[PDB]
């Protein structure tokens, strides 16, 4: 629906993607129909990150909640500062927090459990503020997303 | 610079993936 572009619908793709991530999936009526198509694209973008840019990846400690927000902000931001926006690059923003969880588990100086609810807050948020207007404009989740990447 | 190669890659894999043209 055209509400699907509130915050409230983008945390919750956030949050469900990063428990498929770390395999902590929440045992309730399921995960939504555009939460199951976006983790398998997402996940398919993150792997081949991780191992292109491997030797990349490890050279930035993300021992932090802050230092993951600012690297998240950072890079988000040159990623969009040509002014295109479209599915694959949104796309890509799930696959980055995916990134930065991961290496969250392992660098984390104080883990806390509820962390990734954390990071799953401030993706939310560039999402609905950068890309939000054109999401709506576009079918939003249930009429862009999912008809152009589900299984055809 | 690390910045940069991360937003580039992610840039590139995004225009990339996004001719999954249907619907």
């Amino acid at each position: 629906g055209m509400t699907d572009c509130e915050f409230g619908y983008i945390y919750r793709l956030a949050q469900d993607y990063l428990q498929c991530v770390l395999q902590i999936p929440q045992p309730g009526s399921g995960p939504s129909k555009t939460s199951r198509v976006l983790q398998n694209v997402a996940f398919s973008v993150q792997k081949e990150v991780e191992k292109n840019l491997k030797s990349c990846l490890d050279n930035v400690n993300v021992v932090s909640v802050d230092t993951a927000r600012t690297l998240f902000n950072q890079v988000m931001e040159k990623e969009f500062e040509d002014g295109i926006i479209n599915w694959g690059r949104i796309v890509t923003i799930f696959a980055f927090e995916g990134i930065l969880i991961k290496k969250l588990l392992r660098q984390q100086i104080a883990p806390d459990v509820d962390t990734y609810k954390e990071i799953s807050y401030f993706v939310a948020e560039f999402i609905m503020n950068n890309t939000g207007e054109w999401i709506r404009q576009n079918g939003g989740w249930e009429n862009g997303f999912v008809k152009k990447f589900e299984p055809k | 610079s690390l910045l940069e190669k991360l937003a580039e890659y992610l840039r590139q894999m995004a225009d990339e993936i996004n001719k999954k043209y249907v619907k």
